[PDB]
């Protein structure tokens, strides 16, 4: 009655998931517990006992990226007997995966100019500030690009925050989209994407 | 007895890993070769009773520390060895990059490609197994020897601020930012402005 | 004196197939509640002792676990075998200036957890090394 119990892990925010069965009464029940690996007490999540929902949001639970754990959830049916699986070995810094960066697109007359603003994570630092993905990635940088037709692109890298296309006509519209890229995790995030037009003149 | 093998080397570039060697100065043209390499205590062989002048290491390992040994052989007598010591990621050349450039007007584009190895049934390249990956990008124009040098360590770079209506013509080159290593330059690729 | 550099850590490659080989022993290991390279491991070794301490756990899982263990989990185990004998040979020159009474007697119980556990024990210590990995670098950089 239980199936597909997974971890759902995004910029490490951590949410517990699972599915029903074949066999999924009126008033079937789960129950999450967790705990870090090589513990023996499994820790009870105090919101999702007993609920009808299935998924959990165990981000303050499993904060340390650094970390290994695993989750657990108990189904129990009208008719008897319980069914408890559990997740594999989950590590945030490990599974997590990137969002899109956060990123304002500003058309120009002859240029286009993108702005990328830090995202904060759930993560602390050893002091208990919430940490940027380029804190925790030292090795994170931005790849934008700028797409006019099938055979032309122009291509910017780097690790600041501000990019600007330069030497474009006017009144044209361009794709430009931004990326997100964790090369020793070969870790990479979808694009943002932005249909811009620079300004008439 | 048997002549060993002559100008044994290990031609390896991007993981292509190939021990060859030449047909000894030998007036009996019967002659066969046999190769190996070592496995913690033991040799294995790799090519065994071999008619060929080359035998493919690709196979072995990037950071393993490999030591390669040939001998022509004939009948139950067989010739001494001619060993190598060789490591993949230390010793293979750095194979030369590709690059696409598209110049807009007074500007040039540059795209880089590291060199894809062939240990992976994977698209790795070169730039995947080091970590300190960069690029040097050389130009001048078609009527100078004088040259300008830039790095950069990401897959993208822009010629800014030059002559227009100039014809350059540039190429690239792998090297490791905490290394004396240095790759093969490309063949210079040339755009107009 | 006794220290490894970052960028010993930072190859894209070695990293992906140091960690997809923990991942296919680790989804063999159901055993949850003992953990080898955990926090039962560093129990009273002061930090600058941390390194060393780690030394002994990678040439013990060098050569306990993965020597006579190189015909399983391949294609990753031919890989990463070699990658990490490179970090135990940087680490030769590693000495601790002080008392490892400590350090043998977690090394050991270490030892004797994997041995008493048998295959099961043998197979943890692989799916253990993104920690070995991780704790190499966070002891020794
Ligand atoms: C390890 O690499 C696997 C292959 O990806 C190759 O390498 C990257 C950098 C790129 O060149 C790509 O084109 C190559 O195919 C990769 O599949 C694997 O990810 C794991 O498997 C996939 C199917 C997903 O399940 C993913 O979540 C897994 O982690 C890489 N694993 C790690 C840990 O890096
Ligand atoms: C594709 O686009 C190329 C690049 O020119 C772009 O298009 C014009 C309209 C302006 O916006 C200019 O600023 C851009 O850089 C063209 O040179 C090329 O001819 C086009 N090819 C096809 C097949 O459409």
């Amino acid at each position: 009655l239980l199936q597909h119990v997974k971890f759902q892990s995004s910029n490490f925010e951590n949410i517990l998931t699972w599915d029903g069965g074949p066999a999924s009464t009126s008033d079937t029940v789960y129950s999450v517990e967790y705990k870090k690996y090589g513990e023996r007490k499994w820790l009870a999540k105090a919101g999702c006992q007993r609920i009808t929902q299935k998924f959990c949001d165990l981000t303050m639970e499993t904060r340390d990226h650094q970390e290994f754990y695993y989750a657990k959830v108990t189904a129990v049916s009208a008719g008897g007997p319980p069914v408890t699986k559990m997740t594999d070995r989950f590590s945030s810094l490990q599974h997590t995966t990137i969002k899109p960066p956060d990123v304002t697109c500003i058309p120009k007359v002859r240029s286009i100019q993108m702005l990328v603003h830090p995202t904060l994570t759930p993560v602390l630092s050893e002091d208990g500030h919430q940490l940027t993905l380029e804190e925790i990635f030292h090795d994170l940088f931005y790849r934008l690009e700028l797409h006019v037709n099938h055979t032309y692109q122009m291509h910017l890298e780097g690790k600041q925050r501000e990019y600007e296309f330069l030497g474009l006509t006017p009144d044209t519209e361009f794709l430009g989209s931004i990326t997100i890229l964790t090369p020793i995790l070969s870790k990479e995030s979808a694009p943002y994407v932005c249909r811009v037009k620079t300004l008439p003149d | 007895m048997i002549p060993p093998p002559e100008k044994v080397r290990m031609n390896s570039v991007n993981f292509k890993n190939i021990l060859q060697w030449e047909v000894p100065a030998f007036p009996k043209t019967q002659l066969t070769f046999t190769a190996q390499y070592e496995s913690y205590r033991s040799f294995q062989d790799h090519c065994k009773r071999t008619a060929s002048t080359q035998c493919d290491f690709s196979h072995l390992s990037k950071y393993g520390d490999y030591t390669v040994r040939v001998r022509a052989e004939l009948a139950d007598e067989h010739s001494e060895w001619v060993q190598v010591t060789f490591c993949p990621v230390e010793d293979t050349i750095i194979g030369p990059p590709e690059m696409q450039i598209e110049s807009l007007a007074e500007s040039l584009h540059l795209r880089f490609s590291a060199p894809q190895i062939e240990n992976e049934p994977e698209t790795w390249t070169l730039k995947n197994i080091y970590d300190s990956w960069a690029y040097r990008v050389q130009y001048w124009k078609q009527g100078t020897n004088e040259k300008f040098q830039v790095v950069s360590p990401y897959d993208s770079e822009v010629l800014r601020n030059l002559e227009p209506w100039t014809t350059y013509c540039i190429q690239v080159q792998g090297f490791l930012l905490d290394q004396q290593r240095t790759g093969e330059w490309s063949e210079p690729i040339c755009e107009r402005t | 004196r006794c220290k490894l550099h970052v960028r010993n850590f930072q190859s894209p490659y070695i990293v992906n197939r140091t960690f997809m080989l923990a991942k296919e022993a680790s989804l063999a290991d159901q055993n949850t509640d003992v953990r080898l390279i955990g926090e039962k491991l560093f129990r009273g070794v002061s930090a600058k002792d941390q390194c060393y301490l780690m030394k002994q756990v990678l040439q013990f899982t060098l050569e306990d676990v993965l020597l006579p263990q190189s015909d399983r989990f391949q294609p990753y185990m031919w890989e990463v075998v070699p990658f990490l004998t490179k970090l135990s040979n940087k680490l030769s020159s590693c000495h601790i200036s002080g008392d490892d009474q400590n350090i043998q007697k977690n090394v050991r119980r270490l030892k004797e957890t994997v041995k008493k556990l048998g295959e099961s024990g043998e197979i943890k210590a692989i799916g253990e090394l993104d920690l070995l990995f991780m704790s190499l670098r966070n002891a020794c950089v």
